[PDB]
C-alpha cells in the first residue's frame, strides 16, 4: 500500500537528478552495510585521471554472521565502486572506525556482544584465506555488563578508546598501557552520570580537555578527565532535548560549536561558552532524526539524516535570512539540498575529506550512493 | 533550403 | 486442430531524442531528392 | 496525468532545480543536459518481490551519470567564495546570535 508510492517516488528522483547532482553514483551492493568511513587520503593517477579512493565498511552478510570489508572508488581527477579484500569479522560490527594517526588499528563493537573487539596490522596480516573459525582479534576488552553503542578515538595523544554501554555508564580504556597478565589496567576511567541507555559520545578535536556523551535520559553530559571526581557527576549536564537523543557532531574549525539531535525532528546546535540555551532549533525533518554529521571542509556546513528516508543538507549561515515568499514553502532558509534517492533508510553516511562537496550514504537495500550536489545549489 | 523547409514544416506542426 | 527492471530513465530518454533525430533527417533527405524532380 | 495511492511528499527541492519558464522547456533543457553529458552509464538492474513490492537491486549492477561541468570545476575560486563567504558571514551570524 505504501511501497509502490516509495517506486514512484524513485522513479520522479530519478528522472530529476540531472538537475541536482553533478556526479551520482549507485553501486549496488550484495549485504544491508552498517559503517563506513574514507581513508584520508588518496592514491592519483594524473595522466589516467581515474584517482583511486578507499574506504572500510562492514556488512551484515547473515543473521549473526557479520563480515568486514574495503572498497575502491574511481573518482575523476579535476566509475565504478570495486570491493577489495573481505575479513568475516567474529562478531556484530557497528562501530569499524580507524584512527588518526595510522590508517591500520581497528576497533569494533556488536550490537549484541558485551565487549569491545580492537584489532591491529596484525591480525590483519595473520588472517589466513581459510578461517574455518573466525577473525582472530588483536585484543578484546571486557568490563561492561550489557552490549556497547559507539565508540571514538583520540585526536591528539595516541592511544585511549571511550565507549558507553547499556549500562549507562561511560568507560574510557587506554591501550599503550595494555599487558594481558592485568587485563584490570586498561581502564583509564569509567563514569557514571546517566540513568538510561547511553546512546552516543564522542571526541573533541582540539580536545581543550573535553569529552561529550548524551543518553535516553533526556541529557547531555560534557566531561573533563583531568578532574579528580569526574566520574559520578560530570562538568556539564544539560537538559536540552525532548525525546531520546540520537547522536553529537562537534564542529572541526572552531571548538566551541556543538549540535545534537533527538526523535523531536529537530536538530539543536549548541554553544559551550554558555550552555544553557539552544542557539538555533533546527526543523526540516518529519521524522526520527539519526545520523548528525558536520562538514571537514566548513564550518557551518551539517548535514542530518533521518527516517523519513532524506539527507538534508543545511547551512547554519542563513539563520534568518530574506528569502521570497515563493519559496518559502519547501522549509525553513537553512535547509541547502535533500537527497531522497532512497527506497530505504540511509543506515550511515559520511563526507569524503578530500572531494568538496561529495558524500557517501549507505541504504538499507544493499545500495551505496556516491553523490554530489550540483554547483548551481552550493555556488553563487 | 530544403533542410530549413523541413524545419519551419516540423515547428509549424508540432502539436 | 487445435495448437499446442533495469531501471534506465535517463538512457529511455537519450534513445527517444537520438530516434527522433534520426527521423528528422530521414524525411529531411527524403524531400531533398524529391523536390528537384 | 490522473488524479485517482498517493502518498507523495517529494523526492527533491524545487527550489534547487529553478531554472526554467514553460514546461516543455524544462524537458528541452532536461534532453540537452542528458545529450552533452559528460558520462552515462546504466548498468543497474532489479527485480520485484511478489506480494512484497519493494525492490531487489541484483549486486555487481552500477549506475553512474556525471555532467559536462563537474570536470570543467577549477579549485581556485571554489573555495575562496564558498569558504569565504560561508566562514564570514557565519562568524557574524554566531557572534549577533550569541547575545541573548
Amino acid at each position: 500500500n505504501q511501497e509502490k508510492c516509495i517506486n514512484e517516488e524513485y522513479k520522479i528522483w530519478k528522472k530529476n537528478s540531472p538537475f541536482l547532482y553533478d556526479l551520482i553514483i549507485t553501486r549496488a551492493l550484495e549485504w544491508p552495510c552498517m559503517s563506513l568511513q574514507w581513508y584520508p587520503e588518496q592514491q592519483i593517477f594524473a595522466e589516467h585521471g581515474y584517482t583511486e579512493q578507499k574506504m572500510f565498511l562492514g556488512v551484515r552478510a547473515d543473521v549473526g554472521k557479520y563480515l568486514l570489508a574495503v572498497a575502491s572508488i574511481q573518482l575523476p581527477y579535476l566509475l565504478r565502486v570495486n570491493i577489495s579484500n573481505l575479513y568475516s569479522h567474529p562478531e556484530s560490527v557497528c562501530s569499524a572506525k580507524l584512527m588518526p594517526q595510522d590508517d591500520s588499528c581497528v576497533a569494533t563493537v556488536g550490537n549484541y556482544h558485551n565487549d569491545v573487539l580492537v584489532f591491529d596490522k596484525e591480525s590483519f596480516e595473520s588472517y589466513s584465506s581459510a578461517s574455518e573459525s573466525p577473525l582472530k582479534p588483536k585484543y578484546r576488552l571486557t568490563k561492561h555488563t550489557q552490549p556497547c553503542t559507539s565508540v571514538c578515538w583520540n585526536f591528539l595523544s595516541k592511544g585511549t578508546l571511550v565507549s558507553g554501554s547499556q549500562d549507562a555508564t561511560l568507560s574510557c580504556w587506554d591501550l599503550n598501557a595494555y599487558n594481558e597478565s592485568d587485563s584490570a589496567s586498561v581502564l583509564k576511567v569509567h563514569i557514571s552520570s546517566h540513568e538510561k541507555q547511553v546512546s552516543d559520545v564522542r571526541f573533541h578535536y582540539k580536545h581543550q580537555d573535553l569529552l561529550a556523551s548524551v543518553s535516553y535520559d533526556q541529557y547531555l553530559h560534557v566531561h573533563d578527565i583531568r578532574r579528580p571526581d569526574a566520574s559520578t557527576k560530570p562538568a556539564r549536564s544539560v537538559h536540552a532535548h525532548s525525546g531520546p537523543i540520537h547522536s553529537v557532531a562537534f564542529n572541526p574549525h572552531n571548538d566551541f560549536i556543538l549540535a545534537t539531535c533527538s526523535t523531536d525532528k529537530t536538530i539543536a546546535l549548541w554553544d559551550l561558552r554558555n550552555l544553557n540555551q539552544r542557539l538555533h532549533t533546527l526543523e526540516g525533518h518529519e521524522d526520527i532524526v539519526t545520523k548528525i554529521s558536520f562538514s571537514p571542509h566548513e564550518e557551518p556546513i551539517l548535514a542530518s539524516t533521518s527516517a523519513d528516508r532524506r539527507t538534508l543538507v543545511w547551512d547554519l549561515s542563513r539563520i534568518g535570512e530574506d528569502q521570497p515568499a515563493e519559496e518559502a514553502q519547501d522549509g525553513p532558509p537553512e535547509l541547502l539540498f535533500m537527497h531522497g534517492g532512497h527506497t530505504s533508510c540511509t543506515i550511515d553516511m559520511d563526507w569524503c575529506p578530500n572531494y568538496n562537496w561529495t558524500m557517501a550514504t549507505a541504504a538499507e537495500d544493499n545500495i551505496l550512493q556516491i553523490w554530489t550536489p550540483s554547483r548551481s545549489i552550493w555556488g553563487n | 533550403d530544403i533542410k530549413a523547409f523541413v524545419q519551419k514544416l516540423g515547428q509549424r506542426l508540432c502539436h | 486442430i487445435v495448437i499446442d527492471f533495469k531501471l534506465n530513465f535517463l538512457e529511455q530518454i537519450r534513445d527517444n531524442v537520438i530516434n527522433l533525430r534520426k527521423m528528422v533527417e530521414q524525411d529531411e533527405q527524403l524531400c531533398i531528392e524529391t523536390f528537384s524532380k | 496525468k490522473r488524479a485517482n495511492y498517493k502518498n507523495y511528499r517529494c523526492p527533491f527541492l524545487c527550489r534547487n532545480i529553478e531554472k526554467e519558464r514553460t514546461v516543455e522547456q524544462l524537458v528541452s533543457r532536461l534532453q540537452t543536459k542528458l545529450l552533452r553529458s559528460a558520462e552515462l552509464v546504466s548498468g543497474l538492474q532489479a527485480k520485484l518481490c511478489l506480494d512484497s513490492f519493494k525492490l531487489l537491486y541484483l549486486p555487481r549492477t552500477e549506475d553512474s551519470y556525471i555532467d559536462a561541468s563537474y570536470l570543467r570545476l577549477r579549485d581556485t575560486d571554489f573555495l575562496d567564495c564558498q569558504n569565504k563567504r560561508k566562514q564570514r558571514w557565519r562568524n557574524r551570524w554566531e557572534s549577533l546570535l550569541k547575545s541573548v
